[PDB]
RNA sequence: GCUUGAGUCUCGUAGAGGGGGGUAGAAUUCCAGGUGUAGCGGUGAAAUGCGUAGAGAUCUGGAGGAAUACCGGUGGCGAAGGCGGCCCCCUGGACGAAGACUGACGCUCAGGUGCGAAAGCGUGGGGAGCAAACAGGAUUAGAUACCCUGGUAGUCCACGCCGUAAACGAUGUCGACUUGGAGGUUGUGCCCUUGAGGCGUGGCUUCCGGAGCUAACGCGUUAAGUCGACCGCCUGGGGAGUACGGCCGCAAGGUUAAAACUCAAAUGAAUUGACGGGGGCCCGCACAAGCGGUGGAGCAUGUGGUUUAAUUCGAUGCAACGCG
């Protein structure tokens, strides 16, 4: 597989949800870096990214809401 | 009797039983039955075909409503909960979405300690 | 005192449809012939449908 | 229930007949329902041996034991049939 | 999860990935906090990773069939 | 190519399965038995009589033959 | 048994008509190993039968056997504490056997005098849906479709036929 | 004096490292209200329990407490204990590149001091869920248990105490040297970054194996290999980490620590069997599908017992009892 975030020069923001919403599933929950790939690193800023843009409300938590 | 065209139907699908309630598009209940009821008792609740058999005394007896066409959630990891809604498309409605009502908690309280 | 039923092939089968049941989520204690390996899997994978289906 | 007693070169006296059907009545009403036992005791110039077999509905099941006195030897072997007995009691519950 | 599309539908899509997910960490959460042995779990479960993927390796020689 | 006491499976023309019901086979109907009627690997009059589109059973049959 | 599906073999039909269920039949009541008084019975139960029923004797037997043959039958399992009855489909080689031996079984209840005029009413009954052995074939198919909530795993009747 | 050991400074780098504050979503419970009615709940089966006084379900609102799904990675940080939502404030350590600086400032450490999971104790709050004690229902020959229904301390916070754990890598710390491989994570250098590329370089870490070592199991550059410095500890098993005395503690108790007596063993690892209410595979009138019996009766025959002058002797689970 492939890091697009490695491919790039990145450090992640929580703010482009264009690219935060390939790497939320569809229930809201974040998906592994054994399936998308990613370094370790940048699936911890990842992570950070995801679950800040849940508090501001440009991700969701669940589909129940 | 009230002449409800749509209706939501939740299955509560636990391991010992499942019940099914039949409610309308606003969350206020039309008719129920459970897989306790329609004769079945202790282990044999615990059956597929006693969750059919609810949904069955469900269907008929929301009959009076007029329903056409019903929502499915489905809440609870139980032998049901496939076999009751193939007892809704054979029961004579047309099923919107299916969706998935499963209280997964984001670790919360603490679950009990049963078994040895 | 006659010859054996169903010669290991629908036997294999009947194997690991039991052994796919009773837990058993290795996959690994089958056969190792193809014909008999391919379908011990088969009754495996035909048992966990039905671990699901019921407790 | 029923004892039955038998003894090679061991004269099974009246006192002794006694005892030994009180420590079989008492182990049965214990464990487990018990059709028919055979008592066998064995003299063999220094080993007081018995055997016995408790036909339960399970099936048969059976013990051996070597003493001194036959007494000691009753005693091991009416212990030892009732460890088998709670094997094969909750054997056959198994819930 | 969320099914809804056409009029061949319903049912495969949904036992799929509602089964997978669902009977997954329902069946984990019902009991059992445990606070020590998801500690033994996955140190169990990855040795026996490493040990089948190495065993699966190492016993790609033979077997004489 | 095998007869299970309530048929005789025939399955030539590629991998059309299960076939012929012990019900006609004959002008009798539960005597029968078709391994005492038939054969074992044998080719025969069989027609279709019906084809189920779900659930993958075609069901031929033998009886339509003249004897009546 | 573990092995051997087994070399099986047939049996001589009937003499005086052309049937081998008839001749089943004959070798269920053919008690205490004696085929030709068996044979005097059951000759002797069609005739009254005939003459009790207006039509021919074959399909007075067929029709008279096949208000007591049975769809579904229980077999006993136990797992755990349980120990529930589960339906299988009966095999319709089983299936008549099983019928004729309930025919004869309660046959030999309901004493009359002889043993054809049992028989011969017992059928008549299996005709009128009356009888016994309609009240054992219906108590069969109470019980499994009582406990028809039982379709699992792998130790009865295999996929299809 | 010197700079290699050690330490300082300039840049960054990652991190559930710590303390304080705040906030978010899901879920559980309760309360109020709506719809609705005959069950719910639970088990291997059941009952205790809750429900026609309207339960369970479903929807709306509110309260309160606790833990932070996914990410989650034989991943990370910490001296160890341990530390997982997110944000802020205060703060410790590690690492690397290029230099500069001090000049042996170092290692270990009895006594001492500090930190130290959980349970527990004291004071004051808080109490959702769970849950010792306790009650009840089962199960069982009994069942002060496992199973079920409830349920109080405690679990949570603030401040003190306790100072023990299978506190484990059952491996003291520091330093040097000694074939390899596959990975993880974290920096960095060069070159065609021209393509997730190639060649090196440090740190931390996981597994497999080399010589060597070991009683074997296994360890194997992160050694249980070869050595050096310092400390702690051991001297048969039981009595016993117990008694008496000291010290600490509110207590529970912790630490230090015997002896009389008694035995010829206790033990570690590995082996061959046997065994398992361990697993896999195959088979058997083993079960299932059936037919006919035994056990009730009379009689025959054998045995035990009792009797007798003697009731000759032997055979006694299967494998003695129409047996010699």
């Amino acid at each position: 597989f492939c890091r697009f975030t490695a491919e790039g020069v990145q450090e992640i923001d929580y703010k482009d949800i264009a690219t935060l919403k390939n790497y939320i599933t569809e229930s809201g929950k974040i998906v592994p870096s054994r399936i998308t790939g990613t370094r370790a690193k940048y699936q911890r800023q990842l992570a950070r990214a995801i679950k800040r843009a849940r508090y501001l409300s440009l991700l969701p938590y669940t589909d129940r809401h | 009797r009230k002449q409800v065209s749509d209706g939501v139907a939740h299955i509560h699908a636990s391991f010992n039983n499942t019940i099914v309630t039949i409610t309308d598009r606003q969350g206020n209940a039309l008719g129920w039955a459970t897989a306790g009821g329609s004769g079945f008792r202790g282990s044999r609740k615990s059956t597929p075909f006693a969750a059919q058999v609810a949904a069955e005394r469900c269907a008929d007896a929301v009959k009076e409503y007029g329903i056409k066409n019903l929502e499915v959630m489905v809440k609870g990891p139980g032998p049901g909960r496939e076999s009751t809604i193939r007892a809704l498309n054979a029961a004579g409605f047309r099923i919107t979405n299916i969706t998935d009502v499963t209280p997964i908690p984001h670790n919360g309280c603490r679950p009990p300690k049963k078994r040895r | 005192m006659k010859r054996q039923k169903r010669d290991r092939l629908e036997r294999a089968h009947q194997r690991g449809y039991q052994a796919g049941i009773a837990g058993r989520s290795k996959e690994m204690c089958p056969y190792q012939t193809l014909n008999q390996r391919s379908q011990w899997l088969g009754g495996w994978r035909e048992a966990m449908a039905d671990r699901v289906v019921m407790a | 229930m029923q004892l039955n007693i038998t003894g090679n070169n061991v004269e099974i006296t009246e006192a002794l007949r006694e005892f030994v059907t009180a420590k079989f009545a008492k182990l049965e009403q214990y464990f487990d329902r018990i059709n028919q036992v055979y008592v066998v005791l064995k003299v063999e110039k220094v080993t007081h041996t018995s055997d016995a077999t408790l036909h339960v509905d399970g099936g048969e099941l059976h013990a051996s034991a070597e003493g001194q006195d036959m007494y000691a030897a009753i005693d091991g072997l009416i212990d030892k049939l009732a460890r088998q007995l709670t094997k094969h009691k909750d054997k056959l519950k198994q819930h | 999860i969320k099914v809804r599309e056409n009029e061949p539908f319903d049912v495969a899509l949904r036992r799929f990935k509602r089964s997978c997910e669902k009977a997954g960490v329902l069946a984990e959460v019902r009991r059992r906090e445990f606070y020590e042995k998801p500690t033994t779990e996955r140190k169990r479960a990855k040795a026996s990773a490493v040990k089948r993927h190495a065993k699966k390796l190492a016993r790609e020689n033979a077997r004489r069939t | 190519s095998i007869t299970d006491f309530g048929i005789f499976i025939g399955l030539d023309g590629g991998i059309d399965g299960l076939v012929h019901l012990s019900d006609i086979s004959w002008n009798v109907a539960g005597e029968e038995a078709v391994r005492e009627y038939k054969k074992g690997d044998e080719i025969a009059a069989v027609v279709l009589q019906v084809d189920a589109e779900r659930e993958r059973i075609s069901l031929g049959v033998k009886q339509l033959a003249e004897d009546p | 048994p573990r092995r051997r599906v087994i070399g099986q073999r047939k049996i001589l039909p009937d003499p005086k008509f052309g049937s081998e269920l008839l001749a089943k039949f004959v070798n269920i009541l053919m008690v205490d190993g004696k085929k030709s008084t068996a044979e005097s019975i059951v000759y002797s139960a069609l005739e009254t039968l005939a003459q009790r029923s207006g039509k021919s004797e074959l399909e007075a037997f067929e029709v008279a056997l096949e208000n007591v043959r049975p769809t579904v039958e229980v077999k006993s399992r136990r797992v755990g504490g349980s120990t529930y009855q589960v339906p299988v489909e009966v095999r319709p080689v089983r299936r008549n056997a099983l019928a004729m031996r309930w025919i004869v079984e309660a046959a030999r209840k309901r004493g009359d005098k002889s043993m054809a005029l049992r028989l011969a009413n017992e059928l008549s009954d299996a005709a009128e849906n009356k009888g016994t052995a309609v009240k054992k074939r219906e108590d069969v198919h109470r019980m499994a479709e009582a406990n028809k909530a039982f379709a699992h795993y792998a130790w009865l009747s295999l996929r299809s036929a």
